[PDB]
């Protein structure tokens, strides 16, 4: 839950 | 430890396809969520995919409606789908896992790169 979020905040932060 | 391994690059004509894959060698871990880099001959490294943990995709400007990301959960592997090529679509493609479990810790992983070529 809290490690889907990070995941996903490594990717957008991409941008 | 684990690998990423691109594969499905090379050589395409003007206008041609490619579908890049991405996985762990044998399979070791999963892959929820990931994203494509290219690096062109003297330029920076730009992002060019992205794709969620729900599912959610983002492309950079150049790509859009060109490009497709996509994943086999089955298989933990993650795909790019490359349709009408151009000459600025010449790049080495990295590929991208972000926090990925193996051996009591999480560590983000990086391929080698793979090569595309349009000529």
């Amino acid at each position: 839950a809290v490690e889907r979020y990070l995941k996903d905040q490594q990717l957008l932060g991409i941008w | 430890d684990v690998q990423l391994q691109e594969s499905g690059g090379g050589l395409v004509q003007p206008g041609g396809s490619l579908r890049l894959s991405c996985a762990a060698s044998g399979n070791i871990v999963s892959i929820d969520a990931a994203g494509w880099f290219r690096q062109a001959p003297g330029k920076q490294r730009e992002p060019v995919a992205t794709i969620l943990t729900g599912g959610a995709t983002n492309y950079a400007d150049s790509v859009k409606g060109r490009f497709t990301i996509s994943r086999d959960n089955a298989k933990n592997t993650v795909y790019l789908q490359m349709n009408s090529l151009k000459p600025e679509d010449t790049a080495v493609y990295y590929c991208y896992a972000p926090m990925i479990y193996y051996g009591g810790r999480y560590s983000d992983y990086w391929g080698q790169g793979t090569q595309v070529t349009v000529s």
